[PDB]
């Protein structure tokens, strides 16, 4: 913050959401809750200069959680090549993928 | 299909929003904005949160409501504009459908699209988790917490709300 | 970047328990009482692990008990334990106080023929201790080496040399 | 920018173009300074018309007393350029 | 980001070229205005609810309440702008500079 | 420094008070009656009606 | 309105710019610009008078369409990082819009236009609030996010910036237009050695509030709102024509006095960073600003112009205004030149 | 003592639904102060097992914690079977 | 699904009945016949004149307080959290300054219609 | 009545609540086994599909990380039959 009263009193008004990896109610995790914790950890008190280039490893791996857009083109991929072999009759569905 | 639901909710809600930026009478402004919002609901409802999804078009509603009232008041004209009466809002309306049409041709055929952020086309499913819940709505959970954790933002909201009734009789006072 | 180590179809094989939601229901609170060591067991694998390969072994044992469970049920109670959960069946939200007068047969021929007694309230939700000798893992996450932290500024604090040097002040 | 400015000829050529179009003048005989009733033909309410068609044409209201007093072309633009201050 | 951030995010964009192009209506001006938080809503619901962010599920609702704040003191200004001058039209309001 | 397009432009006044503008809006006209339950049959009671 | 009303919406105005500098959470700094705006409409239309509305109705339209900018950048945000903490931006687009919507927030050029016509609808003591208080929340949230500001939009919105306002207030005689445009241009300033040293940011910040604050309270004393009206000063009250000739004096920049330190603290960050031709192009588009200060003290304390008769009857009553901290904000206004070295207390 | 009740009695006679609403709001800020059953709302909530129960584990120095459900020790809610 | 039957079919069934009552009568329709009623007198003015709202402050009070509820309708989950004494008092605190809102523009004048 | 009947409400849900945590373990393992072979099945059916793309390796990983990334849906029921799909997604949600 601009000015840290929060951290000066030691009380709590908006850090508690800050982050999903946070205390959820009744431990409800978040789907990228392991990788946002490899991310903070990693990049604590380092500061954001030094962590833009020596956390690249695991703020790949959350934005990866996060939005899945390698996984989704890799799945784009595998669906396309099956569309051109079943359009042209090469390849035979297994009995479990179709039924 | 009906894998397809929210993507065809979400072009109705494009479709509800080039209804009232076309800017028509707010008589029918007012009838697309209750339309987006009701698709708005369908689309948050299929992503796990129905509290919220019931939760705006509940508010939208309401706020519509006012709206129409206060047309009849402050902005109607002897012919109320339709989208078929001005080449401004004609065209408004028709560049709107155009862009979202050719944005749905390429989303489909390439399933690819890339304007400002990468946009994919393998379906909205894809992306859903494959792990059920316990015996509770994680939405109805988070939502309850506004009053164990967020104290401050009841404080904050709830002191808003007491001096938006102060601000708005201020304003309308007069004279 | 790696590939995905995936356990065959040979490994994730096992005699599975074919029995109904309304049948696990009404066999629940002596099931969760009887069968509490191997899956109690699973789950600490299960929470300290975070990998499903991990604890396929101890999965398997999960799926052994349940079997026997249910074997000494057909063996002593199996009557009075199709009436029961024939009674949860019906209910749309299999409600247990809609089969109390069912429960109270199937209780008493466990009771009798076995010798269980069914958990009082409360039992089944508390957190209970279980000896393993599966080591404790250690990196669970699979996390690099951290970066190391600045070099900490050390020292007693002396006075500026020369006040601000700021263009021409002299303080 | 600012409208062209009012001048004795642009007055001239209104009062004209407003008369032209009324059909009861006959638009051969119609002078600067022929007289609506000796000449034209035109009757007391005739000229009431007129003067309405001059109230349009200009924007600005002219009284019965004055309107009374305006009995040819060349008095309507006498009128109109005193009301506007246009000496020219 | 799935299709349906696509049209999300398009809707974003239909509202705000509609706010930043006024007809003549000021109540059509403000119908863009909770347009745009309509489409906020959705957003971050859709970001949220599918990311089983918790605690985060109470921001939209947080927005809502000062969305309709925003709405109640525009139709505040509207009601005084048609007050002096009968209509809502945004012409009248050149009274300042010009 | 004046131009064409600032030539209309006129200083505002002097404690930011602009004149009321003069009757801007009429009241809304209604008839009732005479084929209205609440007339009496015959009678035409032109209203004006605001709100 | 009631006395007690009107403390209870200035304190709105407070607690929602201290929200803001106070929040860890984007959802905070949003909730604090919104209970802002949401305060800061009734004070403008307390006159009730049709220019009031027409400034209110302006400012309401142009801080509502950055709000939803503000949020836009701050779901994008969370899209990209999955947190909601006040710092760096995680995306490229988040940035240009939280960027172009804190510049809207200011006044900033190119969105300016609404500067000029909000204060000049507005009265003395609420166009105070509008140029000084209203920029420490927006100021507040630059200061946090600017690792991450796109340096070719910051330093463009700041050239244009100190252009638009030195063209802009060489055309005006309204006082309350004269301010606004000087507050568009002062703003380019802050913003401009924001990417380099933000510790001048801030002490651009505070000397443009003092300098500020003073120029509206002795125009408020005297309740005088034009350039002719202010020229009436010096048969009435000339102490505060010499006090407006020295303030005028230090906003143009000119040693000795105060306003000469940021400016001459801002060029030298600057050119540390090798940036020569921007400080030198930003010190000479200064001097249209010194112009129509210059102006001012021409028609004001240099010259004495012409009077009116009824002026001899407001000779025999005091100054019954309150004019709270005067005296002390013209001392500082002009004379801390001598004190640089403490701006080193911002950091 | 007279006149608290002669304003009282006003507000009685000109609006009985505001005096009926205070005192129905009022009861509801000072009940659960001095209720002795609020302290059962908390613990009711908390022995309500949403989620599981993980167990821990055991390193030879726990002896509160139950080695078995069916055991002395741990929680338990004989207090709420006869509430 | 079901609901989207459910509700497929209740509009299909209304859309047939108007369809029905537009085709199956016998039609005259003639200019007099489609005139606009008022009560036997043509109109002055059309209906699409401005009408004033007497009660506008009212409808903006009502936007607001139509959020509370969409923060008091959580309350029967939030009853449920083991932190009742912060979850009570921040419930009696939202309720209370609701109340606060309403008693202030009664108090005000601000239900009373304008005249 | 309210209140007597409303503690019998929450002695009934702590009983249905302690039925689940009994079956818990047994439900958990059967689902790491059918995400398992699940994934399996994939792994099988993207060896015979992408054995001629020239730059594809079969079964890589997208994260640089090792650890066990959950499945989402698409990587689950990725090359399944539309129904079975639908069901998973949308079916909780449309279930009434
Ligand atoms: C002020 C700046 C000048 C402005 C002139 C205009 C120019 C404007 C452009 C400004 C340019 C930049 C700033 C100036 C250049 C300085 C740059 C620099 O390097 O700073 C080094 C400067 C000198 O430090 P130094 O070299 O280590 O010590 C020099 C000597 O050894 C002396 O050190 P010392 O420790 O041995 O003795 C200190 C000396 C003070 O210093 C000096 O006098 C001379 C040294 C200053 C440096 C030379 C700068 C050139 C200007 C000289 C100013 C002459 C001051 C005397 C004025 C006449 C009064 C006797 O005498 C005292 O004051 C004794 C202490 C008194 C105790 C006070 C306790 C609190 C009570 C307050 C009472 C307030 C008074 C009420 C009056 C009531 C009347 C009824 O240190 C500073 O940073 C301070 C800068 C400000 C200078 C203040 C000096 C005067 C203080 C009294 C105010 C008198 C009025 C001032 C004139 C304004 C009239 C309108
Ligand atoms: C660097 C530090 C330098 C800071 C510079 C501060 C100096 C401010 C200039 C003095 C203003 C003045 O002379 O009063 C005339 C003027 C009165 O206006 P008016 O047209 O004569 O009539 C007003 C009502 O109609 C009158 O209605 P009424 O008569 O029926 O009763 C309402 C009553 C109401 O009385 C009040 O003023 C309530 C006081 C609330 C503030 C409480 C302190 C915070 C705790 O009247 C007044 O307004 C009293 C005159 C104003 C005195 C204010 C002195 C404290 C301000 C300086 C501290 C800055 C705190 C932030 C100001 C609020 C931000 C929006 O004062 C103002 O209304 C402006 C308020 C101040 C805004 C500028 C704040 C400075 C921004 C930089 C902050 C640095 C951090
Ligand atoms: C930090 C702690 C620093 C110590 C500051 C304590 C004194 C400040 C408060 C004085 C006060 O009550 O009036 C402030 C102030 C009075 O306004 P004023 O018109 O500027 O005072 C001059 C009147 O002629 C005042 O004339 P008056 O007839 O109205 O009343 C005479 C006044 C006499 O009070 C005074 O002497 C006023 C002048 C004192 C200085 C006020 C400005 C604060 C200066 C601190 C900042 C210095 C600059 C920072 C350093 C920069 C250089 C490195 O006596 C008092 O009020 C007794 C105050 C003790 C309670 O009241 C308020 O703003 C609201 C409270
Ligand atoms: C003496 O001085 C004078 C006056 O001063 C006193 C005057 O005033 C007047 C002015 C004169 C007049 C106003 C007319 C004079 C004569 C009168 C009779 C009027 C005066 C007073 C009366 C009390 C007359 C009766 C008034 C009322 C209010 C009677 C109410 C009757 C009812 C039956 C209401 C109760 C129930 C129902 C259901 C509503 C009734 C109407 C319906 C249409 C109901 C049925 C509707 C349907 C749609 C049926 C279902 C259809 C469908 C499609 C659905 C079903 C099928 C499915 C598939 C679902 C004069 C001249 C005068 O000289
Ligand atoms: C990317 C596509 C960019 C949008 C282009 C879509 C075309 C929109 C123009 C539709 C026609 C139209 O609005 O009118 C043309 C307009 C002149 O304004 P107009 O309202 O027609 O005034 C004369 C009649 N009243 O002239 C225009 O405003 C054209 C603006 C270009
Ligand atoms: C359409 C098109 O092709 O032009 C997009 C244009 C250039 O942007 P871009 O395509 O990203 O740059 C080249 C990279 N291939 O970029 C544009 O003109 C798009 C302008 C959209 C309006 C932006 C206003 C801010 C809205 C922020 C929300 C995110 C906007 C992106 C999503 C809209 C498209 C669905
Ligand atoms: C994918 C990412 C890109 C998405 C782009 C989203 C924008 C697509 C268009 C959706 C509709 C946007 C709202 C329409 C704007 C509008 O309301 O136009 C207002 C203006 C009114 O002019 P008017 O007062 O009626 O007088 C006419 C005299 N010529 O009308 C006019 O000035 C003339 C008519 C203009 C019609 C075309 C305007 C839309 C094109 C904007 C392109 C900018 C992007
Ligand atoms: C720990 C936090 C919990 C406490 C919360 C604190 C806030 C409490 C108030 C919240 C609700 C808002 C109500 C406050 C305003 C009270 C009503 C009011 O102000 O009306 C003013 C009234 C004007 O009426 P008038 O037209 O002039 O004619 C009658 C002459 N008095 O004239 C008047 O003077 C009003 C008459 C006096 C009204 C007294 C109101 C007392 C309210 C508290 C009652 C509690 C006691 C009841 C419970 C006892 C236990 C059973
Ligand atoms: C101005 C209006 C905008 C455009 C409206 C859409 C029609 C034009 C699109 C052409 C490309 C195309 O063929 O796209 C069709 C798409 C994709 O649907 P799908 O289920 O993947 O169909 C293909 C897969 N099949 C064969 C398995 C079913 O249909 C939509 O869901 C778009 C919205 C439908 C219209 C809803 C608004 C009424």
């Amino acid at each position: 913050p601009f000015f840290d009263v929060q951290k000066r009193l030691g009380v709590d008004l908006d850090r508690w959401m800050t982050i999903q990896s946070a205390e959820q109610p009744h431990k409800i995790p978040s789907r990228c809750h392991a990788f946002e914790k490899e991310w903070i950890e990693c990049a604590h008190g380092i500061g954001s200069i030094r962590a833009e280039k020596e956390c690249k490893i695991e703020f790949e791996d959350f934005r990866e959680c996060l939005l899945r857009q390698k996984t989704m083109k890799r799945l784009h991929a595998i669906r396309r090549q099956r569309e051109k072999l079943i359009k042209e009759g090469k390849y035979t569905p297994p009995p479990h993928h179709s039924g | 299909m009906m894998l397809y639901i929210v993507f065809i909710l979400s072009v109705i809600f494009v479709m509800g929003f080039v209804g009232f930026s076309s800017k028509p009478s707010p008589i029918y402004g007012g009838l697309g904005l209750i339309v987006s919002g009701g698709v708005g609901c369908g689309i948050v409802l299929n992503f796990g949160g129905s509290f919220l999804g019931l939760m705006v078009f509940l508010i939208y509603l309401g706020g519509m409501m006012v709206v129409f009232g206060y047309t009849t008041a402050m902005a109607t004209e002897q012919y109320p504009e339709i989208w078929l009466s001005n080449k401004a809002v004609l065209g408004a309306f028709v560049t709107g459908l155009l862009m979202e049409f050719f944005m749905v041709y390429y989303v489909l055929k390439d399933k690819e699209v890339e304007v400002v952020f990468e946009f994919n086309g393998l379906g909205d499913w894809v992306i859903y988790d494959t792990g059920d819940s316990g015996f509770f709505s994680e939405e109805a959970m988070g939502i309850a917490a506004l009053y164990s954790y967020g104290t401050w933002l009841v404080i904050v909201t709830g002191w808003s709300l007491l001096i938006g009734v102060v601000v708005i009789m201020e304003i309308t006072r007069g004279n | 970047p790696g590939i995905v180590e995936l356990p065959s179809l040979e490994d994730l094989k096992v005699q599975e328990v074919k029995v109904s939601s309304s049948v696990l229901k009404a066999a629940a609170h002596h099931y969760g009482a009887q069968c509490d060591k191997p899956n109690k067991e699973f789950m600490l694998c299960r929470w300290e692990e975070k990998d499903p390969r991990r604890c396929l072994e101890e999965g398997k044992l999960v799926n052994q008990c349940a079997l026997e469970f249910f074997r000494q049920i057909k063996r002593h109670c199996a009557e009075p334990f199709t009436e029961y959960w024939t009674c949860i069946d019906y209910s749309g939200l299999q409600l247990f106080r809609r089969c109390r007068k069912q429960q109270a047969q199937f209780d008493e021929c466990v009771l009798d023929k076995l010798g269980w007694v069914r958990p009082d309230l409360g039992d089944l939700s508390k957190v209970t201790k279980v000896k393993t000798d599966r080591p404790l893992p250690e990196n669970p996450y699979h996390s690099r080496a951290r970066p190391e932290p600045n070099p900490e500024v050390e020292g007693d604090l002396k006075p500026a040399r020369h006040g601000s040097r700021l263009f021409f002040w002299t303080m | 920018s600012d409208a062209p400015p009012l001048t004795l000829e642009g007055i001239k050529d209104r009062v004209l173009y407003v008369l032209k179009l009324y059909d009861k003048i006959d638009p051969e005989k119609l002078s600067v300074n022929s007289h609506f009733m000796k000449d034209l033909g035109l009757d007391s309410l005739d000229q009431v018309e007129i003067i309405m068609a001059m109230e349009d044409e200009f924007g600005f209201e002219i009284p019965d007393i004055d309107a009374e007093k305006l009995m040819c072309p060349q008095e309507i633009v006498d009128y109109i350029a005193d009301k506007k201050d246009v000496y020219e | 980001m799935s299709m349906v951030y696509m049209n999300i995010m398009m809707a974003f964009t239909v509202s705000l070229v509609g706010l930043l192009m006024y007809r003549s209506h000021l109540m059509s001006s403000l119908l863009c205005l909770e347009g745009m938080m309509l489409s906020l809503f959705v957003m971050a619901a859709l970001t949220i609810l599918n990311s089983h962010f918790t605690l985060a599920s109470m921001m939209p609702i947080i927005l809502l309440v000062f969305a309709a704040c925003e709405a109640a003191l525009g139709l505040s200004l509207l009601v005084m702008v048609s007050n002096t001058y009968g209509t809502d039209y945004v012409q009248n309001l050149n009274l300042l500079q010009c | 420094y004046p131009t064409k397009e600032t030539a209309h432009w006129k200083p505002p006044p002097w404690n930011d008070v602009d004149p009321p503008k003069d009757t801007l809006v009429s009241n809304l006209t209604l008839n009732f009656g005479p084929q209205h339950p609440a007339a009496h049959g015959v009678l035409r009671l032109v209203m004006e009606l605001s709100g | 309105m009631n006395p007690i009303i009107f403390i209870i919406i200035l304190l709105t105005i407070m607690l929602g710019t201290i929200i803001v500098m106070i929040s860890s959470h984007w959802l905070l700094v949003w909730i604090g610009f919104e209970m802002n705006m949401l305060a800061i409409i009734p004070i403008m239309m307390k006159n009730h008078n049709p220019r009031a509305t027409e400034a209110s109705t302006k400012y309401f339209l142009t801080q509502s369409t950055a709000s939803m900018l503000l949020m836009m950048a701050v779901i994008i945000n969370l899209m990209f990082s999955g947190q909601w903490t006040v710092m760096k931006l995680f995306n490229p687009m988040a940035s240009m819009l939280m960027t172009m919507a804190l510049a809207m927030k200011l006044g900033m050029a190119p969105f300016h236009f609404w500067v000029p016509e909000v204060t000049q609808g507005i009265p003395l003591s609420s166009g105070l609030i509008l140029l000084t208080w209203q920029k420490l929340a927006p100021m507040s949230v630059l200061y946090q996010i600017f690792p991450s500001i796109n340096l070719n939009l910051i330093l463009t919105l700041s050239v244009l910036s100190i252009l638009i306002g030195g063209w802009g207030g060489l055309n005006q005689t309204q006082l309350r237009k004269i301010m606004a445009y000087s507050s568009i241009a002062h703003m380019g300033w802050m913003t401009a050695v924001l990417p380099y040293n933000p510790t001048m940011t801030l002490l651009n910040l505070i000397i443009y509030i003092i300098m500020t604050s003073t120029m509206f309270t002795m125009f408020m004393a005297n309740s005088t709102t034009t350039t002719l009206s202010l020229s009436h000063t010096w048969n009435k009250t000339p102490i505060m024509t010499v006090l407006i000739l020295a303030t005028l004096l230090s906003m143009g920049g000119l040693p000795p006095l105060s306003g000469f330190m940021p400016k001459w603290m801002i060029i030298q960050e600057m050119t540390k960073n090798n940036s020569i031709i921007l400080p030198t192009f930003m010190a000479i588009t200064a001097l249209l600003n010194l112009y129509f200060y210059m102006r001012l003290t021409y028609s004001t304390t240099l010259t004495m112009f012409p009077s009116t008769n009824n002026m001899k009857m407001k000779w025999q009553f005091p100054l019954m205004k309150k004019m709270t901290f005067l005296p002390t904000m013209v001392v500082l206004s002009t004379m801390m030149l001598p004190l640089t070295p403490m701006l080193s207390v911002l950091e | 003592a007279e006149r608290v009740a002669a304003f009282l009695k006003n507000v009685w006679a000109k609006e009985p639904v505001l005096v009926a609403s205070f005192a129905i709001a009022g009861l509801a800020v000072i009940l659960p102060t001095l209720s002795p059953y609020t302290k059962y709302s908390l613990m009711i909530n908390r022995a309500t097992p949403y989620n599981y129960p993980v167990p821990l584990r055991d390193d030879g120095n726990m002896p509160d914690v139950p080695s078995h459900p069916q055991d002395p020790q741990g929680p338990s809610l004989e207090w709420l079977k006869r509430l | 699904m079901n609901l989207m039957l459910a509700l497929l079919t209740n509009f299909t069934l209304a859309t047939l009945l108007v369809i029905i009552a537009f085709w199956l009568p016998q039609l005259n329709v003639y200019s007099e016949k489609t005139s606009p009623y008022e009560c036997g007198f043509d109109p002055m003015g059309s209906a699409r004149l401005p009408f004033s709202m007497k009660f506008f402050l009212v409808a903006i009070t009502f936007l607001l307080f139509d959020l509370e509820i969409a923060l008091l309708l959580p309350l029967p989950w939030a009853s449920q959290t083991a932190n009742l004494n912060t979850m009570l008092t921040m419930a009696l605190f939202l309720i209370i300054l609701l109340a606060v809102s309403l008693a202030y523009e009664w108090t005000q004048k601000g239900l009373e219609w304008t005249e | 009545s309210m209140m007597k009947w409303n503690r019998e409400r929450r002695r009934l849900q702590i009983e249905d609540f302690e039925a689940r945590i009994a079956l818990m373990p047994l439900l958990q393992a059967e689902k790491d086994r059918r995400v398992l072979q699940m994934l399996r099945e994939n792994l099988e059916e993207e060896a015979t599909v992408m054995k001629d793309v020239p730059g594809w390796k079969v079964g890589e990983s997208v994260f640089h990380t090792t650890r066990w990334v959950t499945p989402m849906m698409g990587e689950l029921y990725g090359l399944r039959a539309s129904e079975e799909v639908l069901s998973a997604t949308y079916g909780f949600i449309w279930y009434t």
